[PDB]
């Protein structure tokens, strides 16, 4: 209440009742994870969208003030109407509203994904409302897309603007030079965002596997939305390709095959320092990360098939890959990296080989 | 000590290299040591300093579009050889240190 006299001071007190109420909302079904990236235990909120989000996602929400205003569940003071909004909404409600019509092939980011993916996911959902109005999905849903992308020249390392065309009709991605310069079957394409490697926030790695040799192509768009549209157009094209190439296969079984992120990437010594990429069973090494082709490859089969990974030497740390034929020795700078690498190799070893993987092994 | 424009086409009459000074001002103004014009570049956009002890530091000006090795940067950051810088929309450079 107040104080006695002319001063008549108002005293607020320690109640923090409104914060307290919002905190309880975190216990409700659907609110256990960040609405946007899935991180456990969200501690921020957008009070205009009625979602519970992680710290990182809240920073992205702050870039979009016309759509989202954010408060810390604990560290911020709340108004009643704001608490009431959260009470009548939440993450489940936001899924039905903003994630109403998300195509099954559309990439959903996780916490370790790059900023571009996480930001564009939040923007597509809330700002553009892409999954409320399916018209907005045309860029990646038409089965055809063309446009200019900045592509790294194969040996010379310059990124120059070249025309790309993705066509589901012909089942290919192609590009033209300054008849196409290259035509790449969707069967053989993978795409992975690699902003740190490429040194660009919008950097996308497209790989093309032909005749057991993988060609690395590095591209970017000036506009973050346009590059993410390309990414998801690629996924749409793979999905449609896989549905017809493998009918009888469920969409659920097909969706994790659309595009693959690398398990592990980094410099190791082999003693020469090389950049390494672990793409499934396939350990490639390069002189430079942005080389078009691997210097060499090491195949990692199963335990069954005569493959083992070992610590130590028979850089400080050591890893040994024992293949049926030869032994492979690698040096890791640190023990964190050594652990992560070994974990990656162990994942290959612990899994039974497929007929196609035997075909790959035969080559190596 | 120089910046390589990663978008310069060698087959065209295009400037590839900008040499850095000890204290290098980058932006669109006549006053800047490296004068870049284009979308998302300010009159005064960035600052590169080469320390007495060979150390290279990038300082973005406020409210600028600035990425180093693909992630945004809003305070002083140390550069190494081969680092990639994006200024504005498409001023895309690579760093050569001796
Ligand atoms: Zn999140």
């Amino acid at each position: 209440h107040h104080s006695s006299g002319r001063e008549n001071l108002y005293f607020q007190g320690m109640a923090k009742e409104r914060r307290r109420a919002v905190l309880e909302l975190l216990q409700r079904p659907g609110n256990a994870r960040c609405a946007d990236c899935g991180a456990p235990d969200p501690d921020w909120a957008s009070y205009t969208l009625g979602v519970f989000i992680c710290l990182s996602c809240s920073g992205i929400h702050r870039n979009i003030p016309q759509v989202s205003k954010v408060k810390s569940v604990r560290l911020d003071a709340w108004e009643e109407a704001q608490v009431e909004f959260m009470a009548s909404h939440g993450n489940d409600a936001a899924r039905a509203r903003f994630e109403s019509k998300v195509p099954s092939f559309y990439y959903r980011p996780t916490p370790s994904d790059c900023q571009l993916l996480r930001e564009q996911w939040i923007r597509a959902k809330y700002e553009r409302q892409e999954f409320i109005y399916p018209e907005k999905q045309e860029p990646y849903s038409a089965g055809y897309r063309e446009g200019f992308l900045w592509k790294r020249g194969r040996d010379n390392g310059q990124f120059l603007s070249r025309k790309f065309v993705l066509t589901e009709r012909e089942g290919a991605l192609k590009y033209f030079n300054r008849e196409p310069k290259a035509v790449m079957k969707i069967e053989h394409l993978n795409a992975t965002f690699q902003p740190a490697k490429i040194g660009h926030p919008h950097g996308l790695q497209v790989t093309y596997l032909k005749d057991n040799s993988t060609r690395n192509i590095f591209i970017y768009h000036e506009d973050g939305k346009e590059i993410v549209d390309w990414f998801n157009a690629l996924r749409a094209a793979r999905f449609h390709y896989l549905q017809v190439a493998f009918p009888g296969a469920s969409d659920a079984d097909l969706v994790p095959k659309l595009s693959r992120n690398y398990l592990k990437e980094g410099y190791m010594e082999k003693f020469r320092k090389r950049w390494f990429t672990m793409d499934d069973r396939r350990l490639m090494y390069f002189k430079d990360p942005l080389d078009a082709f691997a210097r060499g490859e090491v195949f990692i089969g199963s335990k069954e098939s005569g493959y083992t990974v070992l610590h130590g030497f028979p850089w400080p740390h050591g890893i040994t890959i024992v293949t049926p034929d030869r032994k492979f020795l690698f040096a890791c700078e640190t023990e964190s990296d050594q652990r992560e690498w070994v974990a990656a190799f162990q994942k290959a070893v612990d899994r039974p080989m497929l007929p196609q993987e035997y075909a790959v092994e035969a080559h190596f | 000590c120089f910046l390589v424009n990663l978008n310069a086409d060698p087959a065209l009459n295009e400037l590839l290299v900008y040499y850095l000074k000890e204290h290098t001002l980058i932006g669109s103004a006549n006053s800047q040591d490296i004068q870049l014009c284009g979308m998302g570049i300010l009159p005064e956009h960035c600052i590169i300093d080469i320390t007495s002890e060979g150390q290279v530091m990038l300082t973005p000006q406020k409210n600028t579009r600035t990425f180093v090795n693909g992630s945004s940067v809003s305070s002083p950051i140390q550069l190494h050889h081969g680092d990639r810088i994006l200024w504005g929309n498409n001023h895309f450079f690579r760093l050569n240190l001796p």
